RNA sequence: AGGACCGAACCGACUAAUGUCGAAAAAUUAGCGGAUGACUUGUGGCUGGGGGUGAAAGGCCAAUCAAACCGGGAGAUAGCU
RNA sequence: GCUCGCCGGAAGACCAAGGGUUCCUGUCCAACGUUAAUCGGGGCAGGGUGAGUCGACCCCUAAGGCGAGGCCGAAAGGCGUAGUCGAUGGGAAACAGGUUAAUAUUCCUGUACUUGGUGUUACUGCGAAGGGGGGACGGAGAAGGCUAUGUUGGCCGGGCGACGGUUGUCCCGGUUUAAGCGUGUAGGCUGGUUUUCCAGGCAAAUCCGGAAAAUCAAGGCUGAGGCGUGAUGACGAGGCACUACGGUGCUGAAGCAACAAAUGCCCUGCUUCCAGGAAAAGCCUCUAAGCAUCAGGUAACAUCAAAUCGUACCCCAAACCGACACAGGUGGUCAGGUAGAGAAUACCAAGGCGCUUGAGAGAACUCGGGUGAAGGAACUAGGCAAAAUGGUGCCGUAACUUCGGGAGAAGGCACGCUGAUAUGUAGGUGAGGCGACUUGCUCGUGGAGCUGAAAUCAGUCGAAGAUACCAGCUGGCUGCAACUGUUUAUUAAAAACACAGCACUGUGCAAACACGAAAGUGGACGUAUACGGUGUGACGCCUGCCCGGUGCCGGGAGGUUAAU
């Protein structure tokens, strides 16, 4: 299903509080993924490559950052986020 | 009836109803109903072409039977309607067989009358002939022009034309201008005379009567710029041309009839 | 007190777009300006 | 019933004062007119420069109008400063 | 932190548009901030936007745009047909509570719902580029039934007075709960069926339309609300608990009744009027081309799914439009108390703010206000400006009139508070009852409580009782314009324009005329009781003479007369 692609949808786990508090409490786990990437083949990537239980995924885009650097002005890149939740059978 | 208003307020005064007690006071035939989106007077190129024209309530076109294709099949007059495109009213007429239509109501007519149409039929008011079959020295409406066609003379509330004389193939007709034209016999004409004939008696009392008529205001030559109309200018009152449209041709007695094809079949222009 | 710019994306872009200067032959003309000028703005877009 | 009456919202702009390098390239304060209609307003269309639109003032058409704006002819032309 | 002040139909709370990180935390004050700044919408890091149901995308269309062929045009290209786009409109479904420093109808808990695929199954005619139905519609008005919401009792927890009183008719606080599902009411709307038949809805139709009937009188449809579940729940005023004096984490009582009441909802309804009030899909239904164990429908237990994008924050503003942290502009939604007719106004609640230079002094003069002896328009171009009048009820109200008006003419009088009539009245209002009528959200008594004007009479205080805010100045003669309306955005609002009405005139429909090299469009899906142009400008009384001149119209002999 999807095989060779999927390994390229997870960028990184994102890491804050708001990330922490949805480790414990609310049994998520935050994380950086392709600006493609569908709630399908977040959990699908989720499945095999981290391999737990998924009982959904919710998504949003991040818009980036209109930066400085002296003088040039300079927009940073905009990447989305993934908030996966897991059932009963957790760990990381 | 023509009801005069009584004067409650300035605007109400002058005002005179035509208050007919017969019309249905209920929604129309719907199937006979399609949109009329307006135009205010501008074209393909969305200019105003012809001007004085914007607004106005909104009004759905009935689609009105001109031409009365149903041959040999009689048709009881259901109820007569208020039309808001035109000047007299309509009556929905049911067919025999199933079928409904809308078509100008002549003067005597109501509901719950019979009318049939075709080649045999009989001479009474609603009923539509051709030309050849009605009797000469009779008072006719919703003429055809051309054999086949809708219908297009004296459709207008209290019109009438007059079949003057028979010459064969054609037929003369004396017509509401004064104008006698020739046209063609096998043309179909339905009897009697277009009613609401009261409407002319109407005077709607107030600026805004006209305006929810879809009228805008005229403004005169004389009070524009020279730029604007040939009427122009002067300081305080003046005028010193002679009349004209905004274009220039002259108004006022100015023959703008150039037909030429159709010249043959005027048998006496009006007068 | 009511100023001359009421801004309005749709507008906008339906007025000054890029797909409404590629609709005729004089917007079309317009970029091929702008590109030989040689701007980074081509349209608002 | 009403282009009816009084009167807020809303639309307007009659008078006065202030302001006039302003708080504001047209406003403020106190009064003022219309306020179910020829009303008002949001959103989106259409009309293009001797052209539009104009309940007509030469009004209005992006703070520009007895002929917009931008580029070009173009270093127009100037018996004038 | 405690006072004080201001807004409160906003200077509060949500949005759309428009902005585009301005949101939150930590840190830093060079510049930015009209002053200082430890603070900041500033600098610099990091964090923050979680959707089958909200919106967008998506199915459908208006205005309009584009437009295969096509018609037209020196070229460019213009118009436009089948189509395809285009919302500001139509079309499936989620709520209450809890939660973050920053998102929540999106996370969480508890309850729900909606459309699909693929099954399973019993059962069966399905099937359109097609037909019919529905969607599907205006203004105004009026009335009833409701609800949001409030108020007052009861109830429950606390209180016993910083200064005389206060164990009470006393004081403060609370009295909350949704979509959903069930119920089908106040009420709206409609004669049901059953059969046959028919030149109609380009074909076909059992659907729609029409025509016979026969036959019981109702059967459908729509619908606020309220009640019952939802809800041994949620929540709940204080307590306790801990203190990192941030709060963390435990419980948690009553949780009712009457009255009042919308501009909300039933009502896309009803009555009425004319100026006679989008479209198209979803939806329901009928059949053609077909298909006939079939595929297809129907139902029910499943099951799998419901992608993508927006979601922070400002949003009458220091974040948008105005060059500014600008005394301007900016669409929708929510609408608490007391007084009041009220969304006016005053004072307040929720909630939010004191407008980013202050401190003194208390000259002239300027600005915005208050008061003023005697006089009272003598000012001045002009009562400009100020002052004055102002509410409700009742009495009264002239010429003139188009018979409506004028008219709020004018001008008067009464207004507070307290008892009484009446331990709160007519009125509104409805309970425990009791007929009954059946199965009800029942009819009709019945009138316990709440609610409550307006009067009259008698007292009574003040100089003054519509005591504040709020809130006409009035009359006479007269020019112009009938009137409401429009106008020089930014020195002119008028007697100017418009106007209803009036006349002349053109126009016989491939209309005149207008836009357009043209095709073609408007005029008009109109047809002389119509349409265009011109003037005049309600209404009443009228509108006289001149056709030599200029135009226009008609006439065709004669003169003159181009191209050929
Ligand atoms: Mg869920
Ligand atoms: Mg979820
Ligand atoms: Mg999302
Ligand atoms: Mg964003
Ligand atoms: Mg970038
Ligand atoms: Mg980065
Ligand atoms: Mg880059
Ligand atoms: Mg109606
Ligand atoms: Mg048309
Ligand atoms: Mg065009
Ligand atoms: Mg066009
Ligand atoms: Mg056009
Ligand atoms: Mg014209
Ligand atoms: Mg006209
Ligand atoms: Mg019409
Ligand atoms: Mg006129
Ligand atoms: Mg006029
Ligand atoms: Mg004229
Ligand atoms: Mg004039
Ligand atoms: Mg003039
Ligand atoms: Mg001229
Ligand atoms: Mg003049
Ligand atoms: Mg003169
Ligand atoms: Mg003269
Ligand atoms: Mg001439
Ligand atoms: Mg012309
Ligand atoms: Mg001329
Ligand atoms: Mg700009
Ligand atoms: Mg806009
Ligand atoms: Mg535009
Ligand atoms: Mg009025
Ligand atoms: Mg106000
Ligand atoms: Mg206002
Ligand atoms: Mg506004
Ligand atoms: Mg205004
Ligand atoms: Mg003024
Ligand atoms: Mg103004
Ligand atoms: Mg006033
Ligand atoms: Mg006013
Ligand atoms: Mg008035
Ligand atoms: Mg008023
Ligand atoms: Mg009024
Ligand atoms: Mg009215
Ligand atoms: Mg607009
Ligand atoms: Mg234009
Ligand atoms: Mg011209
Ligand atoms: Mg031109
Ligand atoms: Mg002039
Ligand atoms: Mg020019
Ligand atoms: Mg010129
Ligand atoms: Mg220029
Ligand atoms: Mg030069
Ligand atoms: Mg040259
Ligand atoms: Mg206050
Ligand atoms: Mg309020
Ligand atoms: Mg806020
Ligand atoms: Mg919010
Ligand atoms: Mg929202
Ligand atoms: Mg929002
Ligand atoms: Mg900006
Ligand atoms: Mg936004
Ligand atoms: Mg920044
Ligand atoms: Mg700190
Ligand atoms: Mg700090
Ligand atoms: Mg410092
Ligand atoms: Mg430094
Ligand atoms: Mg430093
Ligand atoms: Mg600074
Ligand atoms: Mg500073
Ligand atoms: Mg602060
Ligand atoms: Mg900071
Ligand atoms: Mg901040
Ligand atoms: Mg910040
Ligand atoms: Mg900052
Ligand atoms: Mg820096
Ligand atoms: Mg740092
Ligand atoms: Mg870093
Ligand atoms: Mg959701
Ligand atoms: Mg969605
Ligand atoms: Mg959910
Ligand atoms: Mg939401
Ligand atoms: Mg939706
Ligand atoms: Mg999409
Ligand atoms: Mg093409
Ligand atoms: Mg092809
Ligand atoms: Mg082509
Ligand atoms: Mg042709
Ligand atoms: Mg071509
Ligand atoms: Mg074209
Ligand atoms: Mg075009
Ligand atoms: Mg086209
Ligand atoms: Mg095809
Ligand atoms: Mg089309
Ligand atoms: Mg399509
Ligand atoms: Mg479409
Ligand atoms: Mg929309
Ligand atoms: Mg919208
Ligand atoms: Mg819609
Ligand atoms: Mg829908
Ligand atoms: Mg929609
Ligand atoms: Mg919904
Ligand atoms: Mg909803
Ligand atoms: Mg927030
Ligand atoms: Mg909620
Ligand atoms: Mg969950
Ligand atoms: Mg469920
Ligand atoms: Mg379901
Ligand atoms: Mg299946
Ligand atoms: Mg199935
Ligand atoms: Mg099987
Ligand atoms: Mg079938
Ligand atoms: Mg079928
Ligand atoms: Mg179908
Ligand atoms: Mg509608
Ligand atoms: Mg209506
Ligand atoms: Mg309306
Ligand atoms: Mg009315
Ligand atoms: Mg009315
Ligand atoms: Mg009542
Ligand atoms: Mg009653
Ligand atoms: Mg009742
Ligand atoms: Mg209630
Ligand atoms: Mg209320
Ligand atoms: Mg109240
Ligand atoms: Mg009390
Ligand atoms: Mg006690
Ligand atoms: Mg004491
Ligand atoms: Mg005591
Ligand atoms: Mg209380
Ligand atoms: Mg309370
Ligand atoms: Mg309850
Ligand atoms: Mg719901
Ligand atoms: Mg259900
Ligand atoms: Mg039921
Ligand atoms: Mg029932
Ligand atoms: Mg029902
Ligand atoms: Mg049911
Ligand atoms: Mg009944
Ligand atoms: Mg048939
Ligand atoms: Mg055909
Ligand atoms: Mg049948
Ligand atoms: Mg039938
Ligand atoms: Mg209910
Ligand atoms: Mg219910
Ligand atoms: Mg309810
Ligand atoms: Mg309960
Ligand atoms: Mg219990
Ligand atoms: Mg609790
Ligand atoms: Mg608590
Ligand atoms: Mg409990
Ligand atoms: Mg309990
Ligand atoms: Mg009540
Ligand atoms: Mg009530
Ligand atoms: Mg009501
Ligand atoms: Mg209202
Ligand atoms: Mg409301
Ligand atoms: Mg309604
Ligand atoms: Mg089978
Ligand atoms: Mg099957
Ligand atoms: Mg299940
Ligand atoms: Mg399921
Ligand atoms: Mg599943
Ligand atoms: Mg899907
Ligand atoms: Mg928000
Ligand atoms: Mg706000
Ligand atoms: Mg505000
Ligand atoms: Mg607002
Ligand atoms: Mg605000
Ligand atoms: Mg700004
Ligand atoms: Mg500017
Ligand atoms: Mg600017
Ligand atoms: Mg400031
Ligand atoms: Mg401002
Ligand atoms: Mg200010
Ligand atoms: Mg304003
Ligand atoms: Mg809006
Ligand atoms: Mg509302
Ligand atoms: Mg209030
Ligand atoms: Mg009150
Ligand atoms: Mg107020
Ligand atoms: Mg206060
Ligand atoms: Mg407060
Ligand atoms: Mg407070
Ligand atoms: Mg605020
Ligand atoms: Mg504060
Ligand atoms: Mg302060
Ligand atoms: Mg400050
Ligand atoms: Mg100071
Ligand atoms: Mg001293
Ligand atoms: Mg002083
Ligand atoms: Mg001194
Ligand atoms: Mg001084
Ligand atoms: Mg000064
Ligand atoms: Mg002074
Ligand atoms: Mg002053
Ligand atoms: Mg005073
Ligand atoms: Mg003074
Ligand atoms: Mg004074
Ligand atoms: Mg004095
Ligand atoms: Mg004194
Ligand atoms: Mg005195
Ligand atoms: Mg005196
Ligand atoms: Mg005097
Ligand atoms: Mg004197
Ligand atoms: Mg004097
Ligand atoms: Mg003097
Ligand atoms: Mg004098
Ligand atoms: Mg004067
Ligand atoms: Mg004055
Ligand atoms: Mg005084
Ligand atoms: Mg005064
Ligand atoms: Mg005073
Ligand atoms: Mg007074
Ligand atoms: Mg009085
Ligand atoms: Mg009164
Ligand atoms: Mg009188
Ligand atoms: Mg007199
Ligand atoms: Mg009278
Ligand atoms: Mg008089
Ligand atoms: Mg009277
Ligand atoms: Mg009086
Ligand atoms: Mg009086
Ligand atoms: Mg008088
Ligand atoms: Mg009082
Ligand atoms: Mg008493
Ligand atoms: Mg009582
Ligand atoms: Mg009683
Ligand atoms: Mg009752
Ligand atoms: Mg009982
Ligand atoms: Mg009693
Ligand atoms: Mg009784
Ligand atoms: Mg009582
Ligand atoms: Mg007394
Ligand atoms: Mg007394
Ligand atoms: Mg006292
Ligand atoms: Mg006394
Ligand atoms: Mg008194
Ligand atoms: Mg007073
Ligand atoms: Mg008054
Ligand atoms: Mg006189
Ligand atoms: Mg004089
Ligand atoms: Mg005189
Ligand atoms: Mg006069
Ligand atoms: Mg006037
Ligand atoms: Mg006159
Ligand atoms: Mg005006
Ligand atoms: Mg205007
Ligand atoms: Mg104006
Ligand atoms: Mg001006
Ligand atoms: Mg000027
Ligand atoms: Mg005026
Ligand atoms: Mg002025
Ligand atoms: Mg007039
Ligand atoms: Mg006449
Ligand atoms: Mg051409
Ligand atoms: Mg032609
Ligand atoms: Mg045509
Ligand atoms: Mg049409
Ligand atoms: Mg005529
Ligand atoms: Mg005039
Ligand atoms: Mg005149
Ligand atoms: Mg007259
Ligand atoms: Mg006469
Ligand atoms: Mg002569
Ligand atoms: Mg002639
Ligand atoms: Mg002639
Ligand atoms: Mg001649």
């Amino acid at each position: 299903i999807r095989e060779e692609r999927l390994l390229k949808v997870l960028r990184a786990p994102h890491v804050s509080e708001k990330a922490s508090t949805a480790m414990e409490k609310s049994n998520t786990i935050v994380l950086k993924v392709a600006k493609d990437a569908t709630k399908a083949e977040i959990k699908a990537a989720v499945q095999k490559l981290f391999e737990v239980e998924v009982e959904v995924v919710n998504t949003l885009v991040v818009k980036g950052k209109v930066k400085r650097h002296g003088q040039r002005i300079g927009r940073r890149s905009d990447w989305k986020k993934a908030y996966v939740t897991l059932k009963e059978g957790q760990n990381l | 009836a023509v009801v005069k208003c009584k004067p409650t307020s300035p605007g109400r005064r002058h005002v005179v109803k035509v208050v007919n007690p017969e019309l249905h006071k209920g929604k129309p035939f719907a199937p006979l109903l399609e949109k009329n989106s307006k135009s205010g007077g501008r074209n393909n190129n969305g200019r105003i072409t012809t001007r004085h024209i914007g607004g106005g309530h909104k009004q759905a076109y009935r689609i009105v039977d001109f031409k009365r294709n149903k041959d040999g099949i009689p048709a009881v007059v259901e109820r007569l309607e208020y039309d808001p495109n035109r000047s007299a009213n309509i009556a929905l007429v049911l067919y025999k067989d199933g079928e409904r239509r809308y078509i100008l109501a002549p003067k005597g007519l109501k509901a719950g009358d019979q009318i049939q149409s075709g080649v045999d039929a009989a001479i009474k008011p609603g009923n539509t002939l051709p030309m050849r079959n009605i009797p000469v020295g009779s008072t006719v409406h919703n003429v055809e022009m051309k054999p086949g066609k809708g219908g297009q003379l004296a459709r207008s509330a209290g019109t009438y034309v007059q079949i003057v004389a028979r010459d064969g193939a054609y037929v003369t007709l004396r017509l509401r201008s004064g104008e006698m034209r020739k046209v063609e016999a096998d043309c179909r004409a339905t009897l009697g005379e277009v009613g609401n004939a009261e409407h002319m008696l109407r005077v709607l009392g107030k600026a805004g009567a006209a305006r929810w008529r879809g009228v805008r205001p005229t403004v005169r030559g004389t009070a524009m710029n020279p730029v604007d109309h040939p009427h122009g200018g002067g300081e305080g009152r003046n005028f010193g041309k002679h009349p004209v449209t905004p274009w220039g041709v002259q108004t006022k007695g100015k023959k703008t009839r150039s037909n030429k094809r159709t010249d043959k079949f005027i048998v006496r222009r009006r007068s | 007190m009511k100023r001359t710019f009421q801004p309005s994306v749709l507008k906008r872009n339906r007025s000054h777009g890029f797909r409404a200067r590629m609709a005729t032959k004089n917007g079309r003309q317009v970029l091929a300006r702008r590109r030989a000028k040689g701007r980074a703005r081509l349209t608002v877009s």
